[PDB]
RNA sequence: AAAUGGAUGGCGCUGGAGCGUCGGGCCCAUACCCGGCCGUCGCCGGCCUACGCCGCGACGAGUAGGAGGGCCGCUGCGGUGAGCCUUGAAGCCUAGGGCGCGGGCCCGGGUGGAGCCGCCGCAGGUGCAGAUCUUGGUGGUAGUAGCAAAUAUUCAAACG
RNA sequence: AGGCGGCCGCCCCCUCGCCCGUCACGCACCGCACGUUCGUGGGGAACCUGGCGCUAAACCAUUCGUAGACGACCUGCUUC
């Protein structure tokens, strides 16, 4: 029991003023709120968890109605504590002001 | 989820920002008490300007066009919907996530209310500087409600003083439990590892 | 799992999308085919930001991986037995694919002899019985 | 763009002979190996001289 | 010949098809929109209502310049119109359509109007006499009605 | 412009919002106000223009 | 001091989000470096469609215009496929599968009923978005304007 | 812009409603994801059952003129 990843909010994709590159994007985890300290989750995986209506998920036992792009932090992003992230599918861009998952694996611990 | 705001001793743009930037975020923000918000510089410069911004108004057909509002919730949230992009299905969704409110709401009475430090008058002003009252600008200038805010507002902070006697009471109840003894072996661990 | 076959990698394409023609949906009397537009005031033939993209030769797919399907073969159209028989000795590179005009008298025989063969065929069930 | 120099990508050479003679392609064949193959600089005049046109190769004189 | 909307089974269903009829094509779609998904006595007596103007007809989309009434307040909507002709070539289908209902064997009685059709036939032309010695078309616009009745369980 | 004989202004826009009320019974916009010192009384009645 | 209400872009900003001097970080363009792929050009390899096959390197914008390639396309002619078919050709439609960067093409499914196509050469009345383009058809307008010059009709019956 | 919290007396039980020590078990699913949450989550259409209740009102039609271009608005209708 309890959760085992820590709380992000997505951002928004990297942008200029006036074009967007829709194949990276921006995570305003919580906690973090300094350059030094975005230095711990470079390598964590980030995972959008999001609903559908058809029965596709994990084969993990049971189906249901739950959709994950996957994908995970590539580098830090600015001095107030925001990463980039890269991940597998590109965001639906209807996940402005949603949370997406980071999970505390691949990283150095 | 939400974040409730105070609203005595902050500044308009200060506040706006910080409001604005986490409610795209997806916080659910509201700022109460918004009679008390200040504002920076002269207050008769203030209304001068707001008086303007009522001399602002379409001349073809005054309703089709501008809506001035006097009361002084819906002025930050004009200011915040001026800072929001109100005209896309994101600050759409992000002012439909805001709400305020002028005097407290009774959920909002039960509930805590935060402070920001970096939007406060006294952080954010030299303190030989002149300053203005949103709720008297309001009054002053449309919002005929200025007598029964204030109130009920002097009937909630009675309320609220007859709360505290009671929590000050049971706080010295909990002085006096901690004052006894038999607790003791915990404690040694505790002060060892940050009491 | 028919034939499977020799090692082809991964295709890309390098976009996918048969470029619209310029204002094809504004009028229904303009075709989907592309025609590059001449104008003098034309944004497209400017290259404005936010328009349509014109093909030009960056958007060429690789030369392994040209005229490629994705089962791994490359399509080879086919009318009767002797230009099916001429595919017999690249028959795990080059797939045959029937001709529409060939009715199914002849094109049940065409595809007994691929399977014969061992070619691939791209629709062996198709107008039967 | 990179090269502010002008850009004269094809220099004036012809390499392929126009014509369609397939005793001069033949011969093209030839001569282009040995100019390939022996080092040796007649091979290479005349095989550029095989390329060379109709009007450019004027007719000699017994004389 | 073929239909639009073929029904469930051709034993439970009866069909009626007029042609190159002199109507309205607008007045026309606009009545059968109001007599599409109803009972058949209830339809008829909704016609007769048409003819003696005692309930209307509202017009949903062909409602340019058309004026109110105080009857369309029944169906939602507050434009209406009471078309004679249109309410008396559809009533005649209808009872086109019971008859070959009673020729097929039907229970008569519990019928609904499932499906109806109303397009435009080839309009025929006059000519009117305008100003200054022009001639400008006056041209009608009959239609092709088609309507399948179905019984409801 | 300057219109050379400058005329008073036809109507008022303080009325101009025309409509047909809503309302045949002509409503009460604002009663008086109150005070503790005056006895009880009512402010409005009906009447039809005989 | 100027005429509709309005512009440091707006919101706002005073221990600055103003001014002048600056420091350290941070954000991105089709700019630069590395790398994948296409094409052009240059230099070249081989006695493997020689008009094919590889090798290396540098560069690719563009109206008027000028060239090259097109296994883009339409029509007909000579050769050519022991070509295709009334066990269904052309044509048309298609929320189908695919290829090419594109000109376009191939196949699946449905109407259709008698002619059609691939390759090498040949010859064009050979490609449409416009020309107040010509002919034909069809919408919004729209069940709208309109059916108002000259005093006027009414009851009953009959054929229907 | 109110609905959970506090007191008294009973109700069927708990003297494990908790911290430290002993013992043995529960799927140990043999390297893997969307797992754990306020969820007896929001609303709509129906299925079988207990208890307690409910038995109407608009719109058209007719009339009305205090109003009406048409809609709209103010109105009457009982068997005294
Ligand atoms: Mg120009
Ligand atoms: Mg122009
Ligand atoms: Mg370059
Ligand atoms: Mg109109
Ligand atoms: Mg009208
Ligand atoms: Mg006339
Ligand atoms: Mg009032
Ligand atoms: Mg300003
Ligand atoms: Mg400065
Ligand atoms: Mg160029
Ligand atoms: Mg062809
Ligand atoms: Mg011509
Ligand atoms: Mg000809
Ligand atoms: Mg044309
Ligand atoms: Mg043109
Ligand atoms: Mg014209
Ligand atoms: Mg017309
Ligand atoms: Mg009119
Ligand atoms: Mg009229
Ligand atoms: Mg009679
Ligand atoms: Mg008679």
């Amino acid at each position: 029991s309890g959760r085992l990843w820590s709380k992000a909010i997505f951002a928004g994709y990297k942008r200029g003023l006036r074009n967007q590159r829709e194949h990276t994007a921006l995570l305003k985890i919580e906690g973090v709120y300094a350059r030094d300290e975005t230095e711990f989750y470079l390598g964590k995986r980030c995972a959008y968890v999001y609903k559908a209506k058809n029965n596709t998920v994990t084969p993990g036992g049971k189906p249901n109605k739950t959709r994950v792009i996957w994908g995970k932090v590539t580098r830090a992003h600015g001095n107030s504590g925001m990463v980039r992230a890269k991940f597998r599918s590109n965001l639906p861009a209807k996940a402005i002001g949603h949370r997406i998952r980071v999970m505390l694996y691949p990283s150095r611990i | 989820q939400v974040l409730v705001l105070d609203g005595r001793g902050h500044l308009l743009g200060r506040l706006a920002a910080i409001v604005a930037k986490q409610v795209l975020l997806g916080r659910k923000v509201v700022v109460v008490r918004c009679e008390g918000i200040n504002i920076s510089g002269n207050f008769y410069r203030n209304k001068l300007k707001y008086l303007a911004f009522l001399r602002k108004r379409m001349n073809t057909n005054p309703s089709r066009g501008p809506y001035h509002f006097r009361a002084p919730s819906r002025i930050f949230w004009r200011t915040v919907r001026g800072m929001l992009p109100h005209k896309t299905k994101r600050g759409q969704a992000a002012l439909d996530r805001l709400k305020v409110f002028d005097g407290i709401p009774p959920p909002y009475d039960k509930k805590k209310r935060m402070v920001v430090p970096a939007a406060l008058k006294v952080v954010r002003l030299k303190p030989t500087r002149k300053f203005a009252y949103l709720g008297r600008l309001a009054h002053e200038v449309g919002w005929k409600y200025q007598a029964v805010t204030a109130t009920l507002e002097e009937k909630r902070k009675e309320k609220a003083k007859i709360h505290y006697r009671k929590k000050k009471q049971l706080m010295r109840l909990r002085k006096q439990a901690e004052k006894n003894v038999e607790k003791k072996i915990d404690k040694y661990t505790e002060v060892l590892k940050t009491h | 799992a028919a034939l499977r076959p020799l090692v082809k990698p991964k295709i890309v394409k390098k976009r996918t999308k048969k470029f619209i023609r310029h204002q094809s949906d504004r009028y229904v009397k303009i075709k989907r085919n592309w025609r590059k537009p001449r104008g003098i005031d034309n944004r497209v033939r400017r290259r404005f930001k936010g328009q349509i993209l014109m093909p030009n030769i960056g958007y060429g797919s690789n030369k392994k991986t040209k005229h490629m399907l994705p089962s791994g073969f490359r399509k080879f159209l086919v009318h009767n037995v002797k230009e099916l028989e001429v595919l017999l000795m690249c028959n795990k590179s080059y797939c045959a694919e029937i001709a529409h005009n060939v009715s199914s008298k002849n094109r049940k025989a065409i595809v007994e002899r691929a399977a014969q063969l061992a070619i691939r065929v791209t629709n062996p069930n198709a107008r039967l019985r | 763009g990179v090269d502010i120099r002008h850009n004269k990508d094809r220099k004036v050479r012809r390499k392929e002979p126009k014509s369609q003679d397939i005793y001069l392609r033949l011969l093209v064949k030839l001569y282009r190996f040995l100019a390939r193959r022996t080092n040796s600089t007649f091979n290479q005049v005349v095989l550029k001289r095989l390329f060379m046109s109709r009007t450019n190769r004027p007719p000699l004189s017994l004389s | 010949v073929r239909y639009s909307l073929d029904p469930e089974n051709p034993t439970k269903s009866c069909k009626s098809r007029g042609s190159n009829l002199r109507v309205h094509f607008k007045n026309t779609r606009e009545t059968a929109q109001a007599i599409k998904g109803m009972h058949i006595r209830k339809a008829t007596k909704y016609l007769k209502d048409v003819t003696l103007q005692k309930q209307c007809v509202p017009f949903r989309r062909y409602n340019g310049g058309v004026g109110r009434c105080a009857q369309a307040k029944q169906w939602g909507w507050t434009q209406g119109r009471w078309p004679k002709k249109s309410a008396e070539f559809l009533l005649h289908m209808l009872k086109n359509a019971e008859s070959n209902a009673e020729l097929k064997g039907l229970d008569v009685d519990s019928l609904v109007i499932e499906h109806i059709q109303v397009n435009k036939a080839p309009k025929m032309r006059r000519r009117t006499y305008r100003a200054h010695g022009r001639i400008n078309p006056y041209m009608s616009s009959p239609c092709h009605i088609e309507m399948i009745l179905t019984e409801k369980e | 412009s300057h219109r050379k004989f400058s005329a008073p202004r036809h109507g008022s826009l303080g009325f101009l919002p025309r409509k047909r009320s809503s309302r045949h019974r002509g409503k009460v916009k604002s009663f008086p106000k109150d005070d503790p010192s005056k006895p009880v009384h009512l402010t409005a009645f009906l009447g039809y223009k005989a």
